[PDB]
RNA sequence: CCCCGGCGAGGGGAGUGAAAAAGAACCUGAAACCGUGUACGUACAAGCAGUGGGAGCACGCUUAGGCGUGUGACUGCGUAC
């Protein structure tokens, strides 16, 4: 029992998602908000 | 169970529940993080495009003059322009059950009486706060790397203690999580340990 | 003289004496393998062309060496559709010499 | 907890740029032009790994197509005429045996030839 | 055994000077004097102070002939530039490069 | 200090220093860009300039190893992001 030695539990700690970060990560170059429209501007969307 | 004395060779019962009991390790490195987390500052800022000194002049019109469209001359894009998402200072600590501290210190004391890095001594104290002497005790134990536990705080042994890099002292009440881990041997007082089992239930 | 025989889906014309490189054999460096499967044994102006295979044709090799080919990069690009992916390859070989044709 | 990307950057664009010597201009200097030629130059060979076999196996049969007209028949009847002799030697063989054995290949022919009659 | 003499941020493009270097690149040192000596260029002054430096330089330091010597290597690289603001009609500024050259004579007797 | 030069600029020696390719336009000194040298190709040849095949030449080998490296005549396919 180090402190270089302990471990979080399996599957406790899953990595957050990073948007516009390349084609590989499937996040790139529009982060999921899909072409164009109100819903994919900086801010936008309809209220509640 | 018992714990072995190492020079009154007598043994020292105590609950099996506070120094038996497995190791979670899940939950030890939740309160481990989060006590790493308590100690940071987190005295940092940077500047918005709002806080860069600069005036809020359109740099050129809108259209004309053959370059792109600026507004602002403190805008990210540029150089000495605000920083996007600007740091502000921040709180870094978390919450921690008061049943999961205390159950991530009774799997690290458990797990310490397994590597047989937890010595206990009927007592432990220098005549004088000389670090000398202290250095003096500790080799005739072999102990190089300790975190030494008593019951009440003499200050002999906390003088004696302060220049030595790889020793320190503590009491009974201010024992933390990393501080256990952290330490090669840790040696506790046949009084600390029965403080520490009223601490922990 | 020279033979061809057919080994991991292909075929090859050696003679005696040559390396050829062959697919991956499970077989261990330094052990004889056997090709019972001849299709054509030529040997000065005497030729041997077998229905199937050569009757009694074998030919005897011994295996050199394993390995990994030159490595390959597979390059896979949709212009103007967002989409692309690389990949490395090493095909297994296995290096056999020909010991002798036995007609 | 600034990163500065000076680094990593100039070691990725080495990369791409290490992979194109030997092309001309600015596909051989400037990262922009560079990396469009590595990219194409990659497609090329993934689709070039499919043409090799066939433009061998085009090789591979004109040149039995000359040998057999050699031997006073054409490519096509000297296939079949193989098959009906169940003799399972391929094209890479075939042209291998017309350009170093020509004696070897004119028993080949025959065999074909008495499948055929 | 090589001598050499340099004019470094000499004032004239490196283009202009390269013009008047490859007349001489290669030539016995007597031969590319009276080159330089009749080339009606300004950059011709000042390769042929160079080269007349280097052998100089090769006489005085190194103990060398002067009847021996040939140009073995000579190049203009380029030098630092002076930015000038030149205006323009209409309240335009176009940027004036004054560009320098550093001039460089390898002579040897090998 | 000596030499070339206009009692210049600049440079070559000498000397200092662990280092002067640390010389003040001074730590490290990338890239674009511009040169000198060498190898190969190139003046009957049509196009995203590569890719597959491939002679020849040069060179390193090992060494009869028949491999590596550079170049790339000729040829199939091929309209950047
Ligand atoms: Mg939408
Ligand atoms: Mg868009
Ligand atoms: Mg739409
Ligand atoms: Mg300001
Ligand atoms: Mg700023
Ligand atoms: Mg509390
Ligand atoms: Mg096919
Ligand atoms: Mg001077
Ligand atoms: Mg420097
Ligand atoms: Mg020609
Ligand atoms: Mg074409």
């Amino acid at each position: 029992m180090r402190l270089n030695t302990l471990s979080p539990a399996e599957g406790s700690k899953k990595a957050g998602k990073r948007l516009g970060r390349g084609i590989g990560s499937g996040l790139g170059k529009t982060g999921g908000r899909g072409h164009k429209g109100q819903k994919s501007r900086s801010g936008g969307g309809v209220r509640r | 169970m018992e714990l072995v004395l190492k020079d009154a060779q007598s043994a020292l019962t105590v609950s099996e529940t506070t120094f038996g009991r497995d190791f979670n390790e899940a939950l030890v490195h939740q309160v481990v993080v989060a006590y790493a987390a308590g100690a940071r500052q987190g005295t940092r800022a940077q500047k918005t495009r709002a806080e860069v000194t600069g005036s809020g002049k359109k740099p050129w019109r809108q259209k004309g003059t053959g370059r792109a469209r600026s507004g602002s001359i403190k805008s990210p894009i540029w150089r000495s322009g605000g920083v996007t998402f600007a740091a502000r200072p921040q709180d870094h600590s978390q919450k921690v059950n008061k049943k999961m501290y205390r159950g991530a210190l009774k799997s690290i004391l458990s797990e310490l009486v397994r590597q047989d890095r937890l010595i206990v001594v009927e007592k432990f104290s220098v005549e004088a706060p000389k670090t000398k002497l202290l250095a003096q005790k500790l080799k005739d134990m072999a102990l190089e790397d300790v975190l030494i536990i008593t019951g009440e705080l003499d200050e002999n042994l906390f003088l004696a203690a302060r220049n030595l890099h790889k020793v320190d002292v503590r009491d009974a009440t201010g024992i933390d999580p990393v501080s256990l881990i952290a330490f090669d041997k840790v040696v506790m007082t046949a009084d600390a340990v029965k403080q520490v089992e009223e601490m922990l239930a | 003289m020279y033979a061809v025989f057919q080994s991991g889906g292909k075929q090859h014309r050696v003679s005696e004496g040559q390396t050829v490189r062959l697919e991956k054999l499970d077989i261990a460096t330094g052990e004889t393998v056997e090709f019972a499967e001849v299709l054509m044994i030529a040997n000065g102006e005497e030729v041997k062309i077998g229905v199937p295979f050569v009757d009694g044709g074998v030919i005897k090799a011994e295996v050199v060496a394993h390995g990994r080919g030159e490595k390959v990069k597979i390059v896979k690009f949709r212009r103007r559709k967002h989409y692309r992916k690389q990949q490395g390859h090493r095909q297994w070989f296995t290096d056999v010499k020909i010991t002798g044709i036995s007609a | 907890a600034r990163v500065k990307r000076g680094v990593i950057a100039r070691a990725r664009h080495k990369k791409i740029l290490k992979q194109a010597k030997g092309y001309y201009g600015a596909r051989s200097r400037v990262y922009r032009v560079a990396f469009q030629a590595v990219i194409k130059a990659g497609q090329y060979a993934y689709r070039d790994r499919r043409q090799r076999k066939r433009q061998f196996r085009q090789l591979w049969i004109a040149r039995i197509n000359a040998a057999a007209r050699q031997n006073g028949i054409s490519y096509s009847k000297f296939i079949n005429g193989l098959k009906k002799a169940s003799v399972e030697i391929d094209r890479k063989i075939l042209a291998d045996i017309a350009v170093f054995d020509k004696v070897a290949f004119t028993a080949l022919v025959e065999k074909a030839k008495a499948a055929l009659a | 055994m090589e001598t050499i003499a340099k004019h470094r941020h000499a004032r004239s493009s490196a283009q202009k000077v390269r013009l008047v270097a490859d007349l001489i690149r290669g030539k016995k040192v007597s031969q590319a004097l009276d080159i330089l000596t009749y080339t009606n260029k300004k950059a011709a002054v000042l390769v042929k102070k160079v080269l007349e430096s280097a052998i100089a330089n090769a006489e005085h330091n190194d103990g060398a002939d002067i009847d021996d010597l040939k140009v073995t290597k000579i190049f203009v690289d380029e030098g630092p530039s002076m930015k000038r603001i030149m205006p323009r009609a209409k309240g335009r500024a176009d940027r004036i490069l004054k560009r320098t050259s550093h001039i460089t004579v390898v002579v040897s007797d090998r």
